[PDB]
């Protein structure tokens, strides 16, 4: 038992450091979106507020290398918990410690300081080096959702043998909301890949490649229309506006399918829409052969009267007729054939019930 | 007869088609054979009653010139024979084998355009050709084909 | 059941003044479209008639302030007679009075009339204003349909629990007919939408952003061409320009499943085509059976001649065919195999009539 | 009897009359293709070649305008012959002589002979007038195609009332020949159409509309890319750079199902498949917990030897084993679990032979 | 039996053969590629190699030449082995020997040496005849996998009639890797295309046709994109922007099943979830009965003491209870009658198990 | 009564929809036949469940009178007789047709927020108005319905 | 035998894949049950007749010796010899085991390209040289390995 | 215990999802119905075997206490004791509840990397450390863990 409030205390601890995490990625994201809007807007007489950003982001991103060794380190004491283990080098496993410090350098990656009014030449994809830290957002999803922590999933899930992982949450979440994941994905990327293409791509002089030709240029190659009115002139422009229209290909093809599934009936509907198609019908066939009787008097009639013209004027119509009960006729014998095909399964059931009544 | 020689072989293996063994003749049971084959599922009742709905000598079995006369009816578009049976068919709600004066005013008085009863007398008058006070399926069949 | 008649009373009333609120809405949009086509083909020398349309459209769009007051009113006594209510003040609850005065001022949108022969700034946007009324098309078709008010319906779904609404009327009107409603949405986006883009951007002097330039724009962008011939100019072009090609999507998207449903067999028909490929490949076992025996017989002859050339040329074929008759044998088998799988829920069905039979 | 033999006879003429239909209507399509080659290669030198090919062009219409009377005087005989009609005044019913009359009308369409070496105005719209007599095409389909003269056919769908028609037909020879339906569609549109957009723009003294300008246009607007290379100038030419696109965008979700029908495993398949893959992990079941003893014994054989460091890296590598056994062993049970869902219908049966057997 | 393991050794000839065969012609892939990179950068003084290279290409090919026969000769002798024959003449079936000869002049294909610093003109065509020698791949991927050398597979699969082919090599490596396959079909495109598309391409004065602007318009036709910044001039380069759409569109279509299959749960995930939540449901049913009471002793509270203004803010919020209640309790009916049909096949096959229980 | 002839009329094929057979009235096996034509199987002690839910005169056959008031129910968007009543069911956790003080206590002390025992004896004072020691369901529609 | 050691050594699991139990041999249940395993349902007599078309000793339960023998003609792409059989129960259409001469007429005359009788009659005379006046299947079988 | 009072109010219920009747217990029929109702069916024979599998005191029937330590294997992510019990249960071919030297020289000697069985030998001898020639599952538990 003491290794298991231990173990509930040290998962708590890791929610924490994930949620304080989450929020310090988020706030050098703010940091570095700000910076690259105040060095085109300020100009080359704003430089101090420029020193006090960049000393600001180098100790935001001293930070987040602190909080992922906190977490790991704590991921890998409960790795030792689970197991017994005292001696901390043997846990520290070759894949395992490859992601870690893998991670230490991803995250080591930040727009480091360098110093008549315009750029150098790393310190632009240096500042493009945050937006690869967007992947602790599912980390946090993961352990700030409580389903790893609520007991009695984990007991059924061990009955079931089906292993909470992230696959796990993710149709969770997916099919519990599926209309909001889609929208969440499509509204956040519409505009700030946009954003990031802008800072690709800047043109000292003419002032052709900022924010209000990128906003207008990556939702056009999202939806693979390709105007031509802006392209991209640099070549990490050009792979920036092939990722783009690879995600908006992508957000098409979920969206088609999230349409598609709330078009049919319930099961219970498909009955009712099937049985009040069935009374209409059955009214429908008693106005046709109505019809029937009705022309066929009429051209009886005038056929004892020897009225030329008008048996003429009505044999057409009485054929007609003939014509239209016929297909009313096919309709309603279609339709039960629906009908006597829509009680397969439940006919199923039926005698499942009249199985165990005949067991009984 | 009037049929040509090829046409005459090529409903001969139509008819094979039926005949899946051989006797000479068609049976209830093969045709079921073909019925349950092609995925529908009548009983006996419902097979020896589309034998009743065809059989012309009485036998219970179908042969070659039965067939003929038999399909002579499907080979065409629209079966208006069938057409009207059907249709009287729908007009027999109690199974009577008829058609009463008081089925007549069910359907044609409100339902259609407001026929007078008494049109519908002489309707139902000039109807009665065996006299019956009501309609028959031959008096019906008659009936249409006047 | 005085509370019952007094609501079908009230319900027809409903039904009346929805028709009329589409008739007044419908007009309104005829006013605003032929006041943008005057306005450019008529010059500065017609004010008169725009300042009388102006007038028109003042009181017209008047006239849907009064009925939408009329339709929410008679809701809401509805909703008092339902329960018993007297006092008015407790039934008009606070997302229900909200989205009642959202309404009020969503329809109270309109080009209001303000006065060397063009436009201001705000009066187009204003005119653009009159087609975010289109929201009351669906309440029209809910309540001119019947199937509301017809009681035999109400019966059946207060049975089986289904609870009659919007989504339930669309589906109704969608598989009922399939192709028109398709047809009424893309051919009533396909020229109205570009109408709608020559509104958002104009130019006076080169007259390069009217009709016939966005008739052309809006279905190349909806159907994601892009040629790039006309490039929208202004960013309200831009954001139209966008809408655009997301319906093209939905209607590209919607329309292929459309396309795909007819293509299948009735599930009688499947029946029908594997019976007759059953006796068509029986036929040709038989005919490449004989081939087999043919070519046999010959090779045999040859061979007893002890004609050298001749059975050279007429192994070879027996080959042939013994490898024409492998295929042909394959492919009956399979045709066999799917029969066998054919009688699967059919067999199922006729030993659901020998399960009878074995409770008898 | 007597009008049965007939109606076979009368058939016959009419798959006859379609067959001579169909091959005056290719010849008059050859006649026009090549009268608008000549026209622009061959210049202004010419005109007694042009003069004798629209005489050619009107005599051949006038052929095919008698071709239609006879084939639908024979097709209302049949109707009369069907119901045993004499006054063929009753017969020609009202939408029935309406489509004829239109059908006469819409094949009375022919670029006819008007008379500084450059053309009309009409006549290059009446030059295009011939194509829109493609609608004979699935009637010779239909006629030709024997399965509506074959009588066994006729019987059976008589049995199973399914009405052999134009939709059967279509789907007869799709399901029976899936590839080849949609290569004859796709790769008689991509050229074709283009070789039409051709005829729809001229310009005379640049030469910038001809053939070799839409021959690249209209597979680009068909794939939906949109270069913006050429463009349409004309709105005729916009009308066919809508429709262009439509059939693109039909061609492609034609295709995709195309491709994806041909995937999935036979039903016979997936048992050898899922029997072969059961061996396999049996088999590697084995060696995975070989390994898990063999670094057991190895860090056992360590431990007795008090080795520090060679405990240290065994039991880092035993623990790695126990990671791959665990995963192993999932997916041993994920195969094992679709097995006992593999035998779900397989089972149904298998206890229906049981059933017989409880039956008996 | 002598036949069977002299079999075994000719197909282990065929599969080193068949390897052999595969190294030759990438290396042939590869000679040519770097002679296209070579001629444009190196210019006209670098003649020498050039003439090695076409040498080297010269014998590199009719090392193939050599191998293709040895394939084919061993194939047939195979063929006679599995039926007993002796001339070899009658083996060398027509369609057979037709292949092979065929397959003789497409590996006949090479830029064969011709000799004020630029190319002829063909020797660049007959440098693009290298890469329609690809066919070959499938072939060493059928024999290289030794699933139709291990006897147990062809045991089952005589046993079921499956006849193992390529068709089924496809299938297995599709649906045993589903990801690899189609990433390495498109990251094999994506980039070698284009390559291709310069090779078609070429300006001398200007250098606008080269690597860097075909590696930019390939993806962009391949994504229907089509910006028009850069676009084909010749006839050939037109050809390859056809069928480099074509692909594209085949594998956005291919991709975007991938995508979708990974998204709906296990079939006992199912059960968890729907489990869970019940469970949820459950109580969430006890906390809106529990917002009923709570608000309705209030409502009855201030009834007793007539406070009127309280009892009027109460009983709407009493109303609103009752309206969240009714649309808790239906979400709760509706997966619970969700359950009654996750329990269909489940309570099929448990009574299955009550069958076998009714069989005793 | 207060209904006009054509809402008469259009209830009374609804009825008829009931009576299939022309019976003049509602059988049990006539509704469950209705109810299998919808995809439901309920047992005969669910129908006649139903049934006792709906019969006003106690015959366990329904008419047109009792099929009038039955629909003023139904008719109407929120059926609150209905969701008072089988919340009610959600209350008595043992069946009992009761609400006791520790079913009670058992819901709104813990769950919901914190209301006092002593207020809730109030509650359960001014609620027995019976003198049952704890709820009825008549007790708890009247209540309800104070 | 003939066979390397690796060869042998692969054939016998494959052979122990017949023999799940490792009787040493294989049973009709054994291989019912594989039957089964791989989606298709014989019969008791199915699942003999097949032992019958491959039981060489006349045990019907099977040995690896006699397993040997069955794959060498299964190794092989396309099995002449279940193509020549196969092709002759087309053939026996009463069947008897034979091809009459009146099989050998309704097969070979009408349908492919008109063969004469008398040729047909020769072919049957040097056909039938076991004189049974009809070919069997070992006479067929010898016959097109003439 | 150790455990706090929460946490002891949360894993309450999850007892209480499995003792769905209150009785103080988890019994077979309860835990059957569990199974069946998260789609799997059992036998009685394999519940009772997961019940010997838990069944601390040898009662039948599971309370609270044992919960705690059952989900105590559980909770965690690798269940380290199921995979050496589930890997030894792969080795009793012959489910004998033994590994026996032959069954470690089928496993080890061949499949793996060429172990000599004299090293196998002093594997064994220091294995039997009950002495029983051969390892049971307690030898086998204790083994790995020592
Ligand atoms: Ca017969
Ligand atoms: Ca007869
Ligand atoms: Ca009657
Ligand atoms: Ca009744
Ligand atoms: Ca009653
Ligand atoms: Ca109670
Ligand atoms: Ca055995
Ligand atoms: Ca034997
Ligand atoms: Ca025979
Ligand atoms: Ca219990
Ligand atoms: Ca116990
Ligand atoms: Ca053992």
């Amino acid at each position: 038992l003491g290794a298991l409030r231990r173990r509930k205390r040290l998962l708590e601890q890791e929610k924490s450091l994930a949620g304080w995490a989450l929020v310090l990625a988020g706030t050098g994201i703010g940091l570095m979106v700000l910076h690259a809007e105040m060095l085109w807007f300020g100009g080359c007489s704003w430089a101090l507020y420029l020193f006090l950003v960049k000393c600001t982001i180098s100790i935001s991103t001293f930070l987040l290398l602190c909080l992922i060794v906190a977490f790991h380190a704590k991921e890998v004491q409960l790795f030792m918990t689970d197991n017994g283990l005292r001696d901390w080098r043997v846990a520290l496993t070759g894949r395992q410690a490859a992601q870690i410090v893998l991670e230490l350098v991803v995250c080591g990656l930040h727009p480091a300081p360098v110093r008549p009014g315009f750029l150098g030449q790393g310190e632009a994809l240096l500042s493009l080096a945050m937006l690869l830290r967007l992947y602790l957002v599912p980390r946090a999803v993961l352990l700030r959702s409580g389903v790893l922590l609520n007991a009695s999933y984990r007991s059924i899930g061990a009955l079931n043998q089906v292993r909470f992982r992230h696959w796990f949450v993710a149709k969770l979440y997916m099919n519990t909301h599926p209309g909001r994941l889609l929208l969440g994905l499509t509204l956040g990327l519409w505009l700030t890949t946009a954003w990031v293409l802008s800072v690709a791509e800047r043109q000292a002089v003419n002032a052709t490649g900022h924010l209000s030709d990128t906003l207008w240029l990556i939702p056009i190659t999202f939806l693979t229309i390709g105007y031509g009115d802006v392209v991209p002139g640099t070549m990490w422009g050009k792979i920036v506006c092939l990722c783009t229209g690879v995600m908006g290909v992508c957000c098409t093809a979920l969206l088609v399918a999230v349409v598609a599934r709330k078009l049919e009936f319930n099961k219970a509907e498909k009955h009712v829409h099937n049985f009040m198609m069935d009374i209409q019908y059955t009214k429908e066939m008693k106005e046709s052969a109505a019809r029937v009787l009705q022309e066929a008097w009429m051209f009886y009639k005038h056929t004892r009267r020897k009225e030329s013209h008008a048996a003429r004027r009505h044999q057409r119509k009485l054929l007609a007729a003939i014509n239209a009960f016929r297909q009313v006729r096919l309709k309603h014998r279609k339709l039960r054939e629906q009908v006597n095909s829509m009680v397969d399964i439940s006919k199923m059931h039926m005698i499942l019930y009249d199985l165990q009544q005949n067991l009984s | 007869d009037q049929l040509t020689e090829e046409q005459i072989a090529e409903f001969k293996e139509a008819f094979s088609l039926f005949d899946k063994d051989g006797d000479g003749t068609i049976t209830t049971k093969e045709l079921g054979t073909v019925m349950r084959s092609l995925g529908q599922n009548p009983t006996e009742a419902e097979l020896q009653d589309m034998i009743n709905e065809v059989d012309a000598d009485g036998n219970g079995t179908i042969d070659f010139p039965e067939f003929l006369t038999m399909m002579a009816r499907k080979m065409k578009d629209t079966d208006s024979e069938e057409e009207i049976r059907e249709a009287f068919r729908v007009f027999d709600k109690d199974g009577n084998g008829y058609i009463s004066a008081a089925e007549l005013r069910h359907v044609m008085t409100n339902l259609g355009e407001k026929l007078t009863d008494e049109e519908v007398d002489e309707m139902i008058r000039e109807a009665d050709i065996d006299g019956d006070g009501q309609v028959n399926y031959e008096e019906f069949v008659q009936m249409m084909t006047a």
